[PDB]
């Protein structure tokens, strides 16, 4: 977080609570955190894309392509409108055991 | 590892030695990086730094092939601005290049330079 | 433009005639006379008295310096003496310099080639920002300030104010920042560039070293703070701030259009002149260079050698004085020139040489006559433009004395306890044995002796002879570079030798606390570079020591040297009489 | 072009001065006992269009390229090649720089382009970032490349056309970067525009002007800046650089080692190249060229034949002088070829 403050973000969301980056809360090696830090304090506006892009695209280079638009409000009725930015690539093969029946060795029934 | 021909590292008996007779002595930045202690060893042994090897005997070429043991104090800056300290003992260019193969971080040249002018075939 | 207070920390206590000099200067300067000359020798605290006049006048001040060695020292001392007020520094931002000259006798054409620095242009832009942000500002500058520059009003028009909780669109702020030459660089954060991260923007000015976060909330500034760019240590926080351009030649687009039209006029005139002269190759080279530069900063804005077209930015006609740093100061400002005895003659000689090389360029197809107009200020236009002019030097300059009618103020007396050297005059011949005996007797103190000659041949003959009989000697030549005598300074502070010899490379920043005896050899002969000022300069160099001595050898005696010796002796007598009453030991603070 | 060679009016002897050679200002090589050589003395003149010829594999390449070009490259510009088996090169005080251009069939990867390896694309990005819009949008020259992840959209995957990218619509630039309309054009617009009509562009700015002007001097301004190497025919990969690799320090005796333009370009293209060579040799340049044709080296002023017979039957100089001089000698087949047609 000291390095993050040196870079400059002014936002953070850790341990389930949102803070400015200048305010680091308590952290422990035995404590588990779902770290989902904040990057900005913007909101929806007309013709504000040039703003919101600058909030997300650079984050795409730091969060490894992870960014959401969560409620950060009280009611939390829907789970953040399922808004985030079962599927698996795996590998393509038929004779190889990469993608065949692991038990029957890919042979016919 | 039979290669083409030995003596190919310094096969010139008439060039100006101060003008980089040996290929590592003529690099973009490593040129001076090796010329420093190689001229130091030339001054120590007693063969000239620029005179062609025909006014001098061929013993100059032979003694730059075999060189001598021990090390001397040496350090210089290159054109690129870096500062490398090649502090090692080399027995002439034949073992100096072998030291380059066994020491350098350039995994390409450490086998590029072996082929043209080093002949160490399988004895067994 | 708001007048502040010159909060000066002065732990040094004024002694004796210093207040008398200060209020004499006040009484002279309040009369409104355009010509003022002050005699302040080396070591007399000229910086302190100049700063005191600055405090009393409460006006922006411009200090005129002839070289980097004096200018940098004056700048750092003046910064130290004024904590709160933004003391400044303004010199050419080039370490290596090669002027574009054309020697016709040897047909040698030396082009524009330099070595850009990074720690001096930031100080220049700090100077401009402080000058046009607060009235209580002091700026010390070298001759590069009298070269081409931008107008103060146009550059001030681009300074933009900001505050916490104000209506400021991000797009407009970024456009204004880029228009004042701040390229938005994100991954790399360096001076002249700013980065953006989320709703925050990290900005670094062209004058300050610490970064600043400007945090927004929609189309409105949320807050502003300072931070260290690397360590991240919080210092302070402010509500309002102002931003300034990162180059000195910023103005409105219509001024760019007018400058372009003036460039077209100048290039047409030069092309016609070169076509009449028949110098096709030189005209072609000049035309390609001008097309390149003019088109590429018409499309971008930044180039090399834009100063040649600075006149076109200034809106002034040919032959008029180019806009300089004194225009930045208002008409109610104070200017002072330091070391004027070698600064004003330097101004004249440098203007002559630059105008000769500029004729050799423009006439022989290298630059437009606008480059001739882009020059150090000529003395006629200098007098036409300056106001209450104050001079300051170790010796009374003949030009200053003629301008002032001979009436001056003398403050060369040192309360610190410095006296002029003793004088011994001997014939040119029969001196080497005496010099050897004196150096053998004096070498127990391990000091240094400076000697001079006329030209190189017998000088080097003396050097190798005097290293032959058993003394370590060092010599100076006509092409002395910085390293070869900075190492001399290092090894003399290491005490590695005892004697230096030099002809002309001795008047520029070669200060040494342990030089007692100086020898002048056959300098009585006429010379454009060996008149009385060099002898008085060496006399003062010996004087700065606790106990100086000059050994002066002449075949013939001229009036200049004897009048200089007489005035030096009478000033030394006055200083001794003053110091006999001020017997307190020096107390530096 | 092949017909234009025979009915030339341009592939003629074109008699030069041939006296710009100098008895002292001249390079020599002796004692080269290479496996392909014998140890003969080759006398290279300076300030001329000297051409080294002979049967390939008889030692001409091992002497001119493996020995000479190697030594002047490694200790006259800063290269790394081994000198090889020889003894002497003279005129060290009369030489300043050397440039070697190989045959080099190297165009196979889409990454390599006639503007990317030449070192001009980075300067193009710098110039485009010098625009106000690129400054306000925070786009840097490195950001403004097409190989780094910053400037390439994931939809194209970097190739521009996959049916092209839906977002780019056949332009190979994302919308967040295409907004930079410097001089009314973008990078895609400049790349699409042909160099022949772009000769008026980049005229003020010096380096791109020099590159484009020398490319046009070659006469093949049909290529685009970002042309992928799979679409470039083998042989012309280094021609574009070789255009700018023929005038350094304007002395201009700086020696340039030339490959064979016969590989690829036909004799009319080689005669346009010859016009360029002759013009800048009159300016003062020096070229050492291994060649295969007849009239192109007949235009030259000095011919050196190394080895009449292939293999071990060569390795020795058999002629050195004016092309008509070697033509009169019934020993070098190069001269014999230059003699049957005059
Ligand atoms: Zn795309």
């Amino acid at each position: 977080f000291d390095k993050l403050n040196a870079q400059g973000y002014s936002r953070v969301r850790v341990d389930g609570v949102v803070h400015p980056l200048t305010d680091p809360p308590k952290l422990k090696k035995q404590e588990k955190h779902d770290i989902e830090v904040v990057v900005d304090r913007l909101t929806v506006k007309a013709a504000a894309k040039r703003r919101l892009t600058d909030s997300v695209e650079t984050a795409l280079n730091l969060a490894d392509g992870i960014v959401v638009l969560e409620f950060v409000d009280h009611e939390l009725g829907a789970p953040h409108r399922e808004q985030r930015f079962d599927l698996e690539p795996r590998s393509f093969s038929f004779n190889s055991p990469y993608g065949a029946c692991p038990e029957c060795s890919g042979l016919g029934i | 590892r039979k290669e083409v021909d030995p003596e190919l590292v310094v096969p010139d008996p008439d060039r100006t030695l101060a003008q980089g007779a040996v290929a590592p002595w003529s690099n973009g930045h490593t040129a001076e990086y090796f010329t420093r202690m190689m001229a130091g060893l030339g001054e120590a042994l007693g063969f000239d730094v620029d005179t062609p090897w025909r006014k001098l005997p061929a013993k100059a070429r032979k003694a730059i092939l075999e060189g001598a043991d021990e090390q001397v104090h040496v350090r210089y800056r290159n054109r690129y601005g870096r500062t490398r300290s090649y502090y090692a003992d080399f027995e002439g260019v034949l073992a100096f290049l072998q030291r380059k193969m066994s020491q350098t971080e350039s995994e390409q040249m450490k086998e590029r330079y072996e082929g043209f002018m080093r002949d160490v075939p399988c004895p067994v | 433009r708001a007048g502040g207070h010159f909060e000066v920390v002065s732990p040094h206590a004024p002694a004796g005639d210093q207040p008398a000099a200060i209020d004499e200067l006040e009484r002279r300067i309040n009369a409104g006379e355009r010509d003022v000359v002050l005699l302040g020798a080396t070591g007399t605290g000229k910086s302190a008295t100049t700063a005191w006049l600055i405090e009393r006048l409460q006006r922006p001040t411009l200090v005129m310096a002839p070289n980097k060695t004096l200018a940098a020292q004056l700048a750092n001392e003046l910064r130290e003496m004024l904590p709160h007020n933004a003391v400044e520094y303004f010199v050419s931002y080039y370490d290596y310099y090669q002027p574009e000259a054309y020697i016709a006798q040897t047909d040698t054409y030396i082009e524009k080639d330099s070595s850009i620095n990074d720690d001096v242009e930031r100080l220049r832009h700090s100077a401009t920002s402080a000058l046009l942000s607060r009235r209580d500002v002091v700026v010390v500058a070298s001759v590069s300030c009298i070269y081409g520059l931008g107008t103060p009003q146009s550059y001030l028009d681009r300074s933009v104010e900001l505050k916490v909780g104000e209506e400021v669109p991000r797009d407009g702020l970024l456009r204004l920042l880029v228009d004042v030459q701040y390229t938005r660089n994100d991954m790399s954060f360096t001076r002249g560039s700013f980065r953006v991260r989320g709703d925050t923007v990290e900005i670094i000015p062209s004058y300050e070293e610490l970064a600043v976060r400007i945090e927004f909330f929609g189309d409105e500034i949320e807050a502003l703070y300072y931070l260290h760019p690397l360590t991240g240590e919080v210092i302070r926080q402010v509500d309002s701030l102002r931003i300034f351009p990162a180059t000195h030649y910023v103005a409105g687009p219509e001024r760019m259009a007018h400058a372009v039209s003036a460039i077209e006029e100048e290039l047409a005139e030069r092309l016609a002149e070169l076509e009449s002269q028949g110098k096709l190759l030189e005209a072609q080279r000049l035309r390609m260079r001008t097309n390149y530069d003019i088109e590429m900063m018409r499309q971008v804005g930044f180039c090399s050698g834009i100063e040649n077209y600075s006149r076109h930015i200034d809106g002034r006609g040919p032959g008029t004085p180019p806009a300089t740093l004194l225009d930045y100061f208002p008409e109610d400002f104070l200017l002072v020139i330091d070391e004027s005895h070698v600064t004003v003659p330097q101004i004249g000689g440098m203007y002559e040489g630059d105008i000769s090389r500029k004729r050799n360029l423009v006439e022989y197809g290298f630059r437009l006559p606008s480059a001739c107009d882009n020059r150090p200020l000529t003395w006629e236009e200098f007098a036409d433009r300056i106001g209450q002019t104050v001079y300051l030097s170790a010796t009374p300059g003949p030009y200053e004395l003629s301008q002032t009618g001979g009436e001056f103020v003398e403050q060369v007396i040192r309360p610190t306890g410095l006296v002029d050297p003793k004088v011994v005059v001997k014939p040119t011949k029969g001196q080497i044995d005496d010099l050897i005996g004196e150096i053998r007797t004096r070498a127990d103190a391990d000091q240094r002796v400076l000697v001079t000659t006329l030209t190189k041949k017998m000088a080097e003959d003396l050097t190798d002879y005097l290293l032959e009989m058993g003394i370590r000697v060092r010599y100076l030549h006509s092409e002395v570079d910085t390293l070869r005598r900075v190492e001399l300074l290092r090894q003399l502070r290491l005490g590695d030798y005892d004697v230096l010899v030099g002809i002309n490379l001795l008047r520029e920043g070669l200060d040494l606390p342990e030089v007692s005896l100086v020898a002048i050899l056959d300098a009585d002969k006429e010379g454009f570079l060996r008149s009385s000022r060099s002898l008085i300069q060496t006399i003062g160099r010996a004087a700065r020591n606790v106990s100086g001595e000059v050994h002066m050898y002449a075949d013939k005696i001229t009036d200049s040297m004897r009048e200089a010796i007489d005035e030096t002796e009478r000033r030394r007598a006055k200083q001794i009489a003053y110091n006999e009453a001020n017997g307190i030991d020096p107390q530096p603070l | 072009i092949t017909g234009a060679y025979l009915s030339g009016r341009e592939s003629i002897e074109i008699p030069a001065i041939r006296r710009s050679v100098d008895p002292r200002r001249q390079l020599t090589v002796v004692g080269a006992r290479e496996h392909n050589l014998r140890g003969i003395d080759v006398s290279f003149p300076l300030g001329v269009l000297t051409s080294v010829t002979g049967v390939s594999g008889s030692g001409k390449s091992t002497l001119v390229n493996d020995i000479l070009a190697a030594v002047l490259a490694n200790r006259l510009n800063g290269a790394r090649q081994v000198p090889g088996r020889h003894t002497r090169v003279t005129g060290l005080d009369y030489l300043d720089k050397l440039v070697r251009v190989d045959q080099s069939p190297i165009g196979r990867t889409p990454r390599s382009n006639p503007a990317t390896y030449t070192g001009v694309f980075d300067k193009i990005r710098t110039l485009f970032a010098a625009t106000t819009e690129a400054k306000v949008r925070g786009y840097q020259p490195g950001r403004f490349s097409f190989n780094v992840k910053g400037g390439r959209c994931e939809a194209c995957t970097g190739d521009g056309t996959i049916v092209p990218c839906e977002v780019c619509q056949g332009a190979r630039y994302n919308r967040e970067t295409l907004e930079v309309h410097y001089k009314g054009k973008t990078v895609s617009e400049v790349l699409d525009m042909s160099i022949e009509e772009a000769a008026e562009f980049f005229e003020p700015i010096a380096g791109v002007h020099r590159y484009l002007r020398t490319l046009v001097d070659v006469g093949l301004g049909y290529v685009r800046l970002g042309q992928p190497a799979p679409t470039l025919s083998g042989g012309e990969a280094q021609r574009v650089k070789l255009a700018s690799e023929l005038q350094k320090r304007s002395t201009g005796r700086t020696v340039y080692i030339l490959d064979e333009p016969t590989t690829g370009l036909h004799f009319d293209d080689i005669r346009k190249l010859l016009n360029v060579i002759n013009g800048l040799v009159d300016k003062g340049n020096t070229v050492i060229v291994i060649e295969h044709n007849l009239d192109v080296i007949k235009t030259s002023d000095w011919i050196i034949d190394l080895g009449p017979e292939g293999g071990a039957g060569g390795g020795t100089v058999v002629a050195q002088g004016t092309p008509e001089d070697v033509a009169a000698v019934p020993a070098s087949y190069t001269g014999k070829f230059l003699a049957e047609v005059v």
